[PDB]
């Protein structure tokens, strides 16, 4: 019916925004220390899934803390500072967030114009006559 | 867009009062002579307004 | 006649429009000669007489110069580009109220 | 008046004297 | 809502401009002494936050008092001498605010191209809404 | 209600480059011994104004040399020296020149940016 | 009547949209003024009054300066992005509906 | 309250004071 | 008239050419000790006019600057005078350094204004 | 004669002699 590709999309899009906004939070929050209730913040991801109901779009399942090393440094001079005196910093890797942002920045414009696309062809068949 | 003449006016009077220093210790061995003071004066433009 | 008086109202703001760009451009281009004098015309006030042979006032000057040089850059540059974005409003005014006559005859 | 605005007659001529007399 | 990442990124880019301008303020404090009402200079820091709305931007709570020890310089002709004869000093540490400095100006300029690009995006965005 | 805009930078603008100028002077001058009179050159600079006709743009009210006292050095054999042999030299803060040239370049590109954006966006508008 | 109300909140959100862009625009020109306030408008309930002059209000401080200004230039610029973004959003919603109202006509 | 937010009054003007009064 | 730009700003774009030829000429001959025939090298300067009330600028005409030679002694030159004072060019070098970037400025303004001018008289030629 | 006119005589080439013979 070719409609469905405007629910694939929207999926797609949805997902794609989600990505770089999870993204963006591990950026400006890649210094951050002592969140809330005192628990150090732990970077973050998504997870892609595909919305069958045979082939379909995408959608974002849940969201999950990634499971790399926790970084420490050394200042006794705080009061986070543990037994040891570490302060716990959280494990975001600068390029890997960048290159996601740039990935999701591309593929939001690609399905974009996947949408045009169809809505010109949509358009086209009603002005078949 | 002005604001670069004044400042390369400074400039220029600075190159020539380098000049007349560099002539005052060049001579620093001639007989009867005399040095030569050096001073910068301000010269304000009165327009209409500012 | 009618026709040529409801267009001519904007035919003469968009004329006007062109001359105050003309000689915006004018003092752009001798910006650096010096014993110049920036020039200017009073919109609002010409498209009043030209309504019921163009008249020319001096910019007031904002900083001395040496040179003799009165014409601004930044003032002038901002009065170009509200030129410019007007001229444009008027086109497609103009255009729009043509289209709008032309399409009733269809 | 205000700078910027528009005036009937020219700006008189600008002189930056060395010295005044 | 697509709009929270502009939120995100000036949350980020002004705690990062508080971040360096308390560095900035320590920095011009290093070997000041007897400030206001004569208490001695002490450095201070921040603590960033994140705001649980999950995902959220970056805070900081208030500015924190260092607790690392003045330094007691002996000079009895200072009205401030104690009973030892000893000024209180504060405590700098140059080279950490240098390094202070550096990350605040690099997770500015990282901030500020996240916000280039996400501008870029939603800006190409709208051209489907015709 | 946006035709205003250009009017607000344009009188940024001016402001900011009146700034510069001036800083660029007292830069020029910081070592002048005299005008032409004969007074010796005293430190000026602007005093801003908000231009509302209620918020709108910046505007230069004018101009006033500052109070702080002006320098003086001894030099006895100088014709310009008073009764006790001291001559008055400007009070220039190269550093706050410096740093004042600094920001109305940066407040000058702001602007910049601010009204090319304003103008993509009205000549964005007519296409309704 | 109906072509005027179908219409009526788009336009409205349109203007103030506007309005607000003049203040950011204001109160990031007067950025060196000591003494100035920084100011601006609380859109939602500016549009929802005005659906059923112009009230603006005072910003909270960032941090504290002597010669007592109080803008953030970070802030502003955020907000004049976000500002001209749904200006843009919102003059294509326009554009949008009024294309589709007059294909009805066909 | 949050720095950024909108609030109904200015708040107080800054002073620096060198010396306490 | 909008036809008349582009003979205005073409006229600007040749004086702008005119003067920064000028200036890199003197900057090659700042330190050329003699010309052709034993004449000292003179620095030149262009005189600009407007076309006429008010129109483009013109080139009247290229004039050695009337300065004093900067002479020096070098007594063992055959070029030297009774006393042994060889002349040389009066040209500084901040002077041309300051004229290349102005003229280079204003030569990429007057671009700009030809480029918005053509692309309003482009759109201006699809009326209605 | 002024210059970026147009004339049907073509210029004469243009010669930079080191030295007046």
């Amino acid at each position: 019916a070719l409609l469905n590709i405007f629910d694939i999309a929207g999926s797609a899009l949805a997902a794609q925004s989600k990505r770089l906004n999870v993204a963006a939070s591990n950026l400006a929050n890649a210094d951050s220390v002592t969140g809330p209730d005192g628990q150090p913040y732990r970077a973050k991801q998504v997870v892609f899934q595909v919305d069958a109901a045979a082939t379909g779009g995408v959608k974002v399942a849940s969201v999950i803390e990634s499971q790399a090393p926790e970084k420490l440094v050394y200042e006794p001079g705080n009061p986070l500072a543990d037994a040891n005196g570490y302060v716990k910093m959280p494990n975001v890797d600068v390029v890997g967030e960048m290159v996601n942002t740039m990935s999701a920045s591309r593929s939001y414009q690609a399905n974009i114009e996947v949408l045009n696309t169809v809505k010109s062809m949509m358009l086209k068949t009603l002005t078949l006559g | 867009d002005h604001a670069i003449y004044t400042a390369m006016g400074a400039a220029s009077q600075t190159l020539n009062q380098q000049a007349v220093t560099a002539s005052n210790l060049a001579n620093a061995s001639t007989p009867g002579f005399r040095a030569q003071l050096n001073a910068l004066r301000a010269v304000p433009v009165d327009g209409l307004s500012l | 006649d009618r026709l040529d008086a409801a267009l001519r109202f904007q035919q003469e703001a968009l004329n006007l429009r062109a001359q105050r760009q003309e000689i915006l451009a004018a003092n752009i281009a001798n910006a650096d000669t010096p014993g110049y004098q920036a020039r200017d015309i009073d919109f609002a006030s010409e498209l009043k007489k030209v309504m019921v042979a163009v008249d020319l006032l001096y910019r007031v000057p904002d900083q001395p110069s040496l040179d003799g040089n009165t014409v601004d850059m930044d003032r002038e540059r901002t009065q170009f580009a509200d030129n410019s974005l007007k001229y444009q409003m008027g086109l497609t005014v103009l255009g729009s109220q043509l289209k709008g006559m032309m399409n009733v005859l269809q | 008046g205000v700078p910027g605005a528009l005036s009937n007659q020219p700006a008189p001529p600008n002189e930056a004297p060395i010295a005044t007399p």
